[PDB]
RNA sequence: AAACUGCGAAUGGCUCAUUAAAUCAGUUAUGGUUCCUUUGGUCGCUCGUACUUGGAUAACUGUGGUAAUUCU
RNA sequence: ACGGGGAAUCAGGGUUCGAUUCCGGAGAGGGAGCCUGAGAAACGGCUACCACAUCCAAGGAAGGCAGCAGGCGCGCAAAUU
RNA sequence: UAAAGUUGCUGCAGUUAAAAAGCUCGUAGUUGGAUCUCUCUCGGCCGAAGCGUUUACUUUGAAAAAAUUAGAGUGUUCAAAGCAGGCCGCCUGGAUACCGCAGCUAGGAAUAAUGGAAUAGGACCGCGGUUCUAUUUUGUUG
RNA sequence: GAAGACGGUCGAACUUGACUAUCUAGAGGAAGUAAAAGUCGUAACAAGGUUUCCGUAGGUGAACCUGCGGAAGGAUCAUUA
């Protein structure tokens, strides 16, 4: 049982000090390896120069060629490989240019079908992907 | 005793030994007045203060110190300095969270006049707050309670 | 910082000049002078805040450039002068005389005295002191020191000084039973008999105050002004003579007020 | 106008790099210190050319140096 | 990691935040040393070194926007010379 | 941040879901059984009348920036706000509460700690006892 | 009363030999994870075809096998003077 004493403040104020430790959202938080291994280095969004667009293929239950791309983030030069989401966007994306990148919205976790893949792109040369998309704007010549 | 211990002359610099008298007119030792005051707040000035030979300049009652401020008491933890002791002061913290109380306690060097002779490890003491009188040191001793179990 | 300070900032100024928070950043920052920073109504705010005289800064300095403000009997012509408890303000011009003293809620009052008023003012004797071949002398909280003071004037006690000539002219010691404003505290500027002083020696004096409606209060001895012998003050009091209402007898003071009207 | 003299330029504004009983907060102390200014006091309290003393230097005039300066 | 007043959330209890207009501290590219002054180890003061950097007739001279605008760079990220 | 009683002080779990040390001793830490209902100034209504071992606790009282928060008043045209305003020169505001912890203060005395004499070095007190106060009651050490 | 010199002091910095972190157009080992939709077997789950498992030690192209001691989470809560 845990101690109740007047003068066990320390003792559970140590305990609970330890044994937050043991979480694996706190620890992740409060450590400083994981801030060190983000790609985005904390950040929401990142910029990056789309290396090559590659097709991961979906997890087993499961059978598409998700279109995602290889960029390489500006501020640290990491290699990321992002999500390009709706269909045929991939084809605004052209190689060696220049893309934001976001998470895929489960922090650091891959989503769904493609498997190691945390990154989507939201803009292609300075323009988004929706607007893209829906024909709101187009690709700067 | 043997007061003159450094290699500079002892006394109390308020207190005029050289004063010419006369052989035949003496009764006792010719002229040594003992400089001593009272400090306030009820404290009564030792009488190993006033009929002491001691040269302290720190003594809070024959030296030239002034108590003002806050008056704290401790527990003699050591007295392995010169006429400086260290105090243990414990305490109880409280700790919202929890709402529990944890034993924290502060040593404090304080000042030991040779006054209060005979004294002990583990007795009570009541300090007075002075200027700084050393690096560490702030508080004088003026006033020791013996401990329970000492006879 | 390096050196003193020359500004406030309104929100830091002291809250009972009832100064806004969207006329500026600054707030007239006092001048040193007689009375404490936080314990004195510049010139400033009490000819345009107060008195609504001037509607700006530019107006108070073109009054006081026209000698028209006496501080205690003397023409001032610094718009930032500090004027504080006791302190009497003569316009001439208009032949007003002021004297600050204390509301209940703690503020400077604007409270008109008559001109035979205006010719003296109380002053707290801050210390008496020997110097100068065995010469005594007193100095007040309004800051002036004083020569060959009574023999039996003590700290704590309240002399009464003539502005023309500037020396005693009769004081009220400190005893159980006079009557005594607060100029500190929470029970900043009320009024009461003063009914026992506790000691603490090397530490802050309590004194007990008795309002005239029964309500007791302490507050520490430094926050204490003489103001009567007696229960009988030797100065006028504002129209709230020092008793401090609760909030629910101000409300029903108010309600009273308005529905007598209409 | 200029220039000499006096005063301010140690305030304000910015930023958060440093900094882990350090800063800071409340609480006290300075009987262990300094304090321009403001305000009041003191300022024939000293037993020993005056109906006003001396030499400069700016500004100004004039001569200049350097590629170059709020140089001189 | 500037501290605090405080902010977000919150049944009760708490959790996180506080560079940021108020108060206190610190700094003025990095250190160091001073002059004047009541007050500065001041940088819209000086002296030197370190880094960067401006003009030059090559002898020398002059620097300090974490002030207000504004520019470059950085970046996901922030306005008028 | 809540949801998360998935950090649990309130308030979680440990047989098999993750989990009690192989087992004892043991210092610090934490927690510990009953018990105890004049006032050495006294003057013919007033004051030199005492934290009276102490502390923790509790209840006070001081003292404690403003802004923010809560909150009183106030038809910003409503509101966020602001600290204004209102009445035919006059009248009225610019409140108040809260402000952990530590420090100061004063009542209570349950609860909790602590103390009082057992080698009597014990409480009250009549009787004594070996240095020594610089005020002596009015022509000054005549 | 200037330049200047000596000696101190504060002391930036310089030369010199010694003690952290990351990018790699490099090597070089034994590891882990995912896709194994491929081979070699069959270790485990039924007494899984040698009951399984724990500690330890040794040996195996691999799951594993064996010795010693333990457990039932056993395939026996039981076996009779």
């Amino acid at each position: 049982g845990k101690c109740r004493g007047l003068r066990t403040a320390r003792k559970l104020r140590s305990h609970r000090r330890d044994q937050k430790w043991h979480d694996k959202q706190y620890k992740k938080a409060h450590l400083g390896t994981a801030l060190k291994a983000n790609p985005f280095g904390g950040a929401s969004h990142a910029k990056g120069i789309v290396l090559e667009k590659v097709g991961v293929e979906a997890k087993q239950p499961n059978s598409a060629i998700r279109k995602c791309v290889r960029v390489q983030l500006i501020k640290n030069g990491k290699k990321i490989t992002a999500f390009v989401p709706n269909d045929g966007c991939l084809n605004f994306i052209e190689e060696n240019d220049e893309v934001l990148v976001a998470g895929f919205g489960r922090k650091g976790h891959a989503v769904g079908d493609i498997p190691g893949v945390r990154f989507k792109v939201v803009k292609v040369a300075n323009v988004s992907l929706l607007a893209l998309y829906k024909g709101k704007k187009e690709r700067p010549r | 005793a043997d007061i003159q211990t450094e290699r500079a002359y002892q006394k109390q610099p308020t207190i005029f030994q050289n004063k010419k008298r006369v052989l035949l007119g003496e009764t006792g030792k010719e002229k040594l007045p003992r400089y001593y005051k009272n400090i306030g707040l009820g404290f009564k000035t030792p009488k190993e203060a006033i009929e002491g030979t001691y040269i302290d300049k720190k003594c809070p009652f024959t030296g030239n110190v002034s108590i003002r401020g806050r008056i704290l008491s401790g527990v003699v933890t050591k007295m392995k300095m010169q006429r400086t002791i260290v105090i243990r002061r414990d305490y109880l913290h409280y700790i919202r969270k929890y709402n529990r109380f944890e034993k924290r306690h502060k040593n404090m060097s304080v000042h030991l006049s040779p006054c209060f002779r005979d004294v002990q490890i583990g007795d009570i003491v009541t300090v007075g707050e002075c200027r700084p009188l050393s690096k560490t040191v702030r508080f004088n001793v003026l006033k020791v309670t013996k401990a329970a179990g000492t006879k | 910082a390096r050196g003193p300070k020359k500004h406030l900032k309104r929100v830091a100024a002291p809250k009972h000049w009832m100064l806004d928070k969207l006329t500026g950043v600054f707030a007239p920052r006092p001048s040193t002078g007689p009375h404490k920073l936080r314990e004195c109504l510049p010139l400033i705010i009490f000819l345009r805040n107060r008195l609504k005289y001037a509607l700006t800064g530019d107006e108070v300095k073109k009054i006081c450039m026209q000698r028209f403000i006496k501080i205690d009997g003397k023409v001032r012509t610094d718009i930032t002068y500090p004027a504080g408890f006791m302190d009497v303000i003569s316009i001439d011009k208009t032949g007003e005389n002021f004297r600050l003293i204390y509301d209940t809620k703690g503020r400077f009052a604007v409270h008109r005295i008559t001109p035979e008023e205006a010719k003296y003012k109380l002053c707290k004797v801050r210390k008496i002191f020997v110097g100068t071949k065995g010469i005594p002398h007193l100095v007040t909280h309004d800051a002036r020191t004083i020569r060959y003071p009574d023999p039996l004037i003590k700290v704590n006690d309240t002399i009464q000084i003539d502005l023309e000539t500037g020396k005693i002219t009769d004081f009220i010691k400190f005893d159980t039973g006079n009557l005594c404003m607060v100029t500190g505290g929470a029970n900043l500027g009320r009024i009461g008999v003063i009914t026992n002083r506790e000691r603490h020696p090397g530490s802050f004096d309590v004194v007990h105050v008795k309002d005239a409606n029964g309500n007791s209060f302490a507050t520490r001895l430094s926050n204490i002004f003489v103001i009567g012998k007696g229960n009988k003050p030797w100065i006028s009091l504002p129209r709230g003579k020092g008793i401090r209402l609760t909030i629910a007898e101000e409300r029903d003071k108010r309600l009273a007020a308005k529905q007598s009207s209409g």
